[PDB]
RNA sequence: ACCCCCGUGCCCAUAGCACUGUGGAACCACCCCACCCCAUGCCGAACUGGGUCGUGAAACACAGCAGCGCCAAUGAUACUCGGACCGCAGGGUCCCGGAAAAGUCGGUCAGCGCGGGGGU
């Protein structure tokens, strides 16, 4: 399926490109990671629903409402308040969800020069960071109310930042020459 | 040098001011007592790199580094001292005394030189070849400067045993 | 001088000195041999006396510190509420420990500097210059 | 995983008073078993399974405590504590109990 | 009898961490799949259920090693039961036993059972 072509075209690839003596020792991917975050500024309750259902038809899973951590603070910070929307995505659906940004999250960029090269991780296995939610494949602006952004990391079991960066370029991330 | 006796019993010590003593390595942790007087010219003749024999009556001579002296707070006169066996195998991270050579061109503009570190611990001196002083020459040195453990020049087969980065000496300003 | 820190008042008793009875930084070094409160203005007068000898050059080093709060009951009262609020902050001081210290100095205008600075300090003291040391 | 383990092993030896112990290994397909009397550092009274095959594990399993049900029977086993390892009273070894028991 | 593995205890830092090397088809481990037993306040990641292969990659097991932790003497001192003193006072001394903390010398990367599996 689309993810063993994923592999092969890669395991080989950077088993070719880079001597590992397993098959278990090239970098994979562990999970797919969205912390939505929505309302971190916005308490809005109305918004809980708008972020969860963006969230649930975007991503094909249920969203957990990533609840304030309790660091009351000088600013509106309180304990027990809804604060982020996290999505783990694992296996079948983190492919898709790798695909449908590999193939449309992509041309869905506006002004596409690549996305910023450094790795993000000492340890590689990083996250990519949306700026703008409009030109996702289940994001239209018509159906929805309003503009918002969400974001996206990414483990993989790479060792360092080099390895992990030559997979995600092989396996189809744009990169920032 | 010379020493004679070793009892657990100490009311012979005070009374000749003769110091409390002990040797010790690996095999044999002994502790003895010397003479004072003849152990201060010695011990300012020589400090923590300086090394002297000692024969205690028994007639055999042994050859000892200071290791610590423990003295009264209050009379300022040594109380005890531990002498160290040493095999000559280089001696474990003995401290040098920091000197600095030169008139320091920012001492000719109102600064001065200040000695942060005013021993250096190295580790593997080389017994019997230990370094006695340690010059630095602060001359190229201006207002500010920091002479660190990376510059310190050594002798033969001496490593610093403090970290490099470390400041040592550095000249200051004004007030 | 005074802290910037914690309880307001404290208690008393005595016992030599440990924690400084060795010159670490610096050349020379003045040290006490009696056990009295030393106290902010006491040691601030050493220090503006010292910097007044010394200073446009010299290092001046004061090892020790007003820590310790000390009380004064209002006026004229009898034995009354409690302890009185302030009053001035001391420094416990044993003999053998290190108060002063100069650096960058000769030996004679060392001893000078020592003798006027130690001529208002309710204790005695001696001068000495570092013998061999250790405590690294 | 891990304080699932020790967390059971304190709750399993504050009940044993009188009673042995009876730990489960499953991790692997080598559901072991093992009967301990503890205080004694002795175990008296195993049921490995690495020469039994009945199939799928849980039934598999299922001869395992079988197995061991007879042999504590030979050697006068009143009751004994359970012991699990960390696995949750599931049908793998929720059998090997039902199996040990029911044969006891 | 020798070897090693899987469990499991006594002892729970002299037995722990870091760097390093060695193990796979015995054993363990990752791994494959998962509609259902079962299950994640979202995710089979973890619990969980059916199993090769592949791979020892990571983990785990074992071995090296004293950079780090941890252990830690002797000499002496602090303090002190008891005995007898000094100072106006803060405070100090003497004889007699007891005796640290720290730090130096050095010591360690354990030691001891029960079972079951597989080797020779
Ligand atoms: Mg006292
Ligand atoms: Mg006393
Ligand atoms: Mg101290
Ligand atoms: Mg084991
Ligand atoms: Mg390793
Ligand atoms: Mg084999
Ligand atoms: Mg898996
Ligand atoms: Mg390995
Ligand atoms: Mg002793
Ligand atoms: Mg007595
Ligand atoms: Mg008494
Ligand atoms: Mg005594
Ligand atoms: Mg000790
Ligand atoms: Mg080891
Ligand atoms: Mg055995």
């Amino acid at each position: 399926q689309l993810k063993t072509k994923y592999n092969d075209q890669v395991r080989p690839a950077l088993m070719q490109q880079f001597g590992y003596s397993s098959v278990m020792a090239v970098p994979r991917i562990e999970k797919i990671v969205v912390n939505e975050g929505l309302g971190s500024s916005k308490e809005d309750s109305k918004a809980i629903d708008k972020a969860a259902k963006e969230l649930a038809l975007i991503t094909l899973q249920k969203p957990i409402i990533t609840k304030a951590k309790k660091s009351i603070s000088n600013f509106k910070l309180r304990q027990g308040m809804p604060v982020g929307i996290k999505v783990t995505l694992r296996g079948e659906r983190m492919y898709v969800f790798l695909e449908k940004l590999i193939n449309i999250g992509l041309p869905r960029i506006r002004d596409f020069r690549g996305i910023n090269p450094n790795a993000f991780d000492g340890r590689g296995n990083y996250n990519l960071g949306i700026k703008e939610q409009l030109i996702f494949p289940e994001i239209t602006y018509d159906m929805v109310d309003k503009t918002r952004g969400m974001d996206i990391t990414i483990v993989t079991t790479a060792k360092t930042d080099e390895e992990a960066r030559a997979l995600l370029q092989s396996m189809g991330l744009p990169f920032r020459k | 040098m010379e020493l004679t006796a070793k009892p657990r019993t100490p009311k012979q010590k005070l009374d000749e001011s003769m110091i409390a003593a002990v040797a010790y390595n690996k095999e044999n942790n002994v502790s003895f007592a010397l003479d004072r007087k003849a152990f201060d010219r010695a011990f300012r003749q020589q400090s923590t790199t300086g090394l002297f024999d000692i024969t205690v009556e028994g007639g055999e001579t042994f050859p000892a580094l200071v290791k610590a002296v423990q003295m009264d707070k209050r009379k300022r006169a040594p109380i005890h001292v531990d002498f160290y066996m040493v095999t000559y195998g280089e001696p474990v991270e003995v401290s040098v005394p920091v000197h600095t050579t030169g008139r320091s061109q920012g001492e000719v503009q109102g600064g001065l030189v200040d000695i942060v570190v005013h021993n250096l611990q190295i580790v593997a001196p080389g017994p019997r070849r230990i370094p006695q002083e340690l010059v630095v020459d602060v001359t190229k040195m201006n207002i500010g400067d920091h002479i660190t453990a990376g510059d310190i020049k050594l002798p033969e087969g001496c490593t610093l045993a403090a970290d490099p980065e470390l400041t040592v000496v550095s000249v200051l300003p004004p007030r | 001088k005074r802290t910037k820190f914690r309880k307001q008042f404290r208690g008393r008793m005595t016992g030599d000195a440990k924690g400084g009875d060795y010159v670490a930084f610096g050349d020379y070094g003045l040290i006490a041999m009696e056990p009295a409160w030393i106290k902010s203005n006491q040691i601030e007068a050493c220090r503006i006396v010292m910097s007044r000898h010394f200073r446009r050059g010299g290092k001046i080093y004061i090892r020790i510190f007003p820590d310790k709060p000390v009380t004064k009951k209002p006026a004229e009262t009898r034995m009354g509420k409690g302890k009185g609020a302030v009053e001035y902050w001391v420094s416990v001081v044993k003999p053998g420990r290190v108060m002063f210290e100069v650096a960058g100095v000769t030996e004679e205008q060392a001893k000078e500097a020592f003798r006027l600075a130690g001529h208002k300090l309710p204790i005695q003291t001696k001068m000495v210059k570092r013998e061999v040391y250790d405590e690294a | 995983r891990r304080k699932l383990r020790t967390r059971r092993k304190v709750r399993t030896t504050t009940a044993a008073s009188g009673r042995l112990r009876l730990s489960v290994y499953r991790s692997s397909k080598h559901i072991y078993a093992q009967i301990i009397d503890d205080s004694r550092g002795q175990t008296l009274a195993a049921a490995s399974s690495a020469a039994l095959k009945s199939g799928n594990k849980t039934d598999t399993a299922a001869a395992v405590g079988k197995a061991l049900a007879a042999a504590a029977a030979e050697k006068g086993i009143k009751q004994v504590v359970f012991d699990r390892g960390s696995y949750k009273y599931h049908g793998r070894v929720k059998a090997l109990a039902d199996a040990a028991r029911e044969g006891g």
